[PDB]
């Protein structure tokens, strides 16, 4: 049936320090116009299955 | 615009191209970039388009 429990990150503002942990599922603004917490153009959910 | 079976082909060479304004344009319904990220277009470049 396909496992959707495994989620991995694709978009981030910057890189990760060694042995770092990030869990914040914040909306990512991919463009000039801020998303203001609203999914849309230039806005993507950072986690993918 | 020419028909699909006779798609118009254009060669771009020896000029500066500002992709930031093209990406920020909201008139485009579908915008899909595969080889490189749209944000980093202005940094690296090839010999022709």
């Amino acid at each position: 049936g396909g496992n959707y429990n495994y989620l991995y990150r694709l978009f981030r503002k910057s890189n990760l320090k060694p042995f770092e942990r990030d869990i914040s599922t914040e909306i990512y603004q991919a463009g000039s116009t801020p998303c203001n917490g609203v999914k849309g153009f230039n806005c993507y959910f950072p986690l993918q299955s | 615009f020419a028909s699909v079976y006779a798609w118009n082909r254009k060669r771009i060479s020896n000029c500066v191209a500002d992709y930031s304004v093209l990406y920020n344009s909201a008139s485009f319904s579908t915008f899909k970039c595969y080889g490189v990220s749209p944000t980093k277009l202005n940094d690296l470049c090839f010999t022709n388009v």
